[PDB]
């Protein structure tokens, strides 16, 4: 009997497809529900009559800038205590404590106090990056594990009973690494739509709240200089606003049931002891100790580049130029050409798989750095509705440049480490590196210009990228050994 | 502003003689409100009988009340 | 500067400097975040933040939130 093995190596292979696509699901579901609510947020809390009206004597501002601030700066932190926790929870329970906490951090939207949405803002930031932390890790351990199940149906004998794969996994884990950066990125979108249906029809035109701006563009001079000091032009009702957050409060439950039950359980106990066989007394410094890495000394800058091209991409490109010409009413539709962009670059990456692996990353390295040269030179007239195709294909291509060169890094930290405890670490490092950067741009904010500062970085990405892989084709033959 | 909103709810449900309701008695703020009658004012900023905290509690209890369900379920197989 | 630089003379000896130099460079670097795993250093380093946490609330906290009630900036 040999097709009852072949039906259930298929159901097996099928399961984890699901589970891939559930995961990748309820990751882009809780970032675009939290990222449109950090919007409608950051848009509703910056006018007179609103605070006035509604809070008044409550210290809003103070409010708006200590969440900011408990949401940028708590990563530090969360470094300290992400390793033992991903490994005490595990791969996928992780995941569902950090949809959890961002849960409880769209709730305590409702009331919006200082006690309620400081310790919020704290959870938020503690667990932003463990969520990618575990999310990569399970996208690359399920990649893994679909690989060795072929191998092991289409090979019974032939593959060996340990390390199957000898570095043949990059067909099988950039394929899903696609459609993950594509669910990502068009979470985006879906980010999008609150602001659309019930903000956009809220806010008068362009001609009273763009009306002290004389020059952005190149001379921004901040993030935002000059401004109107509202922006509203009647005030919503707040049975829509009780409705639309019961409606996001909603989708992110099921975001978080769907993240829960549709995905099982594919940690196998057996690895559990076997972890615990390392001990907790050196866990804590098994991060610290893989510095002595030779190839993280180079893709560090790599990843505080991602890490300042993404929050560029979210505000540098929509409060920064789009926001010149037109005003608030197509800022989400910025964002969502840009969304569109990225994700049609998730497929353009996914059919770049012939080629060998550092090909599209430089490419990337390029194209972005030309729009980075068009961020430089061009200034658009704010007071002007002259040309507005310039704003959605500068976006679309920059989009294009994030999301390919976000599958790169992922597929090359994916084929660079195997074994399950290497990519923890890797991908721990990575995010903890790209919560880094985000802070710097945080605390880089109100200055001159940022686009020399993103040359300079790409160009010395681009340097190190290519140090690496000229001195690994050399073989240079040097890793760390912490077992 | 709607620190008193029954006070706006007031004047527009109430048969009291005030003479010049529309274009005498005006508003000085805040903002976007200035130069407003009276009589057309309809505010609901303010939250009405408190549902939204009871929302928020159900909410975040949900929250708390899931976590520490699948915990307790991963921790007891 | 001048007596700092003069009246000290010179208690290195550079034996002591070929001997530090056997160690190198790439373990230098990880030596004081190896040296965390000390059981001393885990109990001493609340009693070095207590340390300046006292010494600027007396550089600030005195003089700047208690004897600046009664009398200004003349004593
Ligand atoms: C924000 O926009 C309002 C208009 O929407 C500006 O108010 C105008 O101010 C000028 C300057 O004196 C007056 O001549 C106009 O009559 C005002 N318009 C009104 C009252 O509708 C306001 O100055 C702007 N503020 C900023 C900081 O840009
Ligand atoms: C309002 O904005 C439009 C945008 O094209 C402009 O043409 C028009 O002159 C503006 N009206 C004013 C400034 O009164």
């Amino acid at each position: 009997e040999e097709e009852e093995e072949r039906r259930y190596y298929r159901r097996k292979r099928l399961g984890v497809l699901k589970n891939v696509l559930a995961a990748s699901a309820g990751g882009m579901l809780t970032y675009g529900v939290y990222l449109g609510l950090l919007q409608m947020q950051l848009i509703l809390h910056y006018d007179e009559t609103y605070r006035e009206v509604k809070y008044g004597n409550m210290g809003l501002p103070d409010i708006d800038s200590k969440m900011l601030m408990g949401i940028n700066v708590t990563p530090i932190a969360a470094l300290l205590y992400t390793p033992v926790l991903i490994r005490f929870f595990g791969t996928k329970w992780m995941m569902f404590l950090a949809v959890g906490i961002y849960a409880l951090f769209v709730s305590t939207n409702y009331w919006e106090r200082y006690y309620t949405l400081v310790p919020s803002a704290v959870a938020l930031g503690m667990a932003i990056v463990p969520l990618w932390a575990s999310m990569g890790n399970y996208i690359t351990r399920m990649a893994q594990k679909y690989h060795e199940y072929s191998h092991y149906k289409e090979q019974d004998g032939q593959g060996m009973k340990q390390r199957p794969p000898r570095g043949s996994h990059a067909p099988y884990l950039l394929v899903f690494q696609a459609i993950f950066y594509s669910f990502f990125h068009l979470s985006f979108a879906c980010a999008q739509l609150p602001m659309i249906y019930f903000l956009n029809h809220y806010l008068y035109d362009l001609n009273h709240t763009l009306y002290n701006v004389q020059s952005c563009g190149t001379n921004s001079h901040g993030i935002l200089s000059g401004f109107n000091k509202t922006v509203l032009r009647t005030l919503p009702r707040s049975g829509n606003l009780i409705v639309v957050e019961s409606v996001l409060m909603a989708v992110a439950f099921l975001a978080m049931l769907l993240v829960l039950g549709l995905c099982g359980a594919a940690y196998r106990p057996t690895e559990e002891i076997d972890l615990r066989s390392v001990g907790w007394g050196n866990i804590f410094q098994l991060p610290f100790k893989h510095v002595r890495d030779y190839r993280l000394r180079h893709l560090v800058p790599f990843f505080i580049y991602s890490g300042f091209e993404v929050l560029f991409a979210c505000t540098g490109i929509a409060l920064g130029y789009g926001v010149c010409s037109v005003g608030l009413e197509r800022l989400a539709y910025l964002l969502v050409a840009y969304s569109l962009g990225a994700s049609a670059a998730s497929l353009l990456g996914l059919l770049g798989l012939w080629l060998p692996r550092p090909v599209p990353l430089v490419a990337g390295a390029g194209v972005h750095l030309l729009l980075t040269f068009i961020l430089f030179f061009w200034a658009p007239v704010p007071r002007v509705l002259q040309h507005s195709w310039i704003l959605y294909v500068a976006a679309a291509l920059w989009g294009v440049g994030s999301a390919l060169n976000k599958t790169g890094l992922s597929t090359l930290l994916g084929i660079l480490y195997e074994d399950k405890e290497r990519q923890d670490f890797i991908f721990t490092i990575y995010h903890w590196w790209q919560a880094v950067a985000i802070f710097t741009v945080y605390l880089g904010s109100s200055l001159h210009m940022k686009a020399k500062l993103a040359v300079l970085l790409v160009t010395l990405v681009a340097a190190a990228v290519s140090y690496l892989r000229m001195e690994q084709k050399l073989r240079r033959g040097v890793a760390p050994r912490q077992p | 502003t709607c620190d008193a909103v029954w006070f706006v709810w007031w004047v527009n449900h109430t048969e009291v003689t005030i003479p010049y309701l529309a274009t005498d008695v005006t508003c000085v703020g805040p903002g976007a409100h200035k130069g407003q009658s009276v009589i057309s004012l309809d505010l609901y900023t303010c939250e009405l009988d408190l549902t939204n905290l009871i929302l928020f509690s159900l909410s975040i209890s949900v929250s708390l009340f899931l976590m520490v369900m699948m915990t307790a379920s991963h921790l007891y197989f």
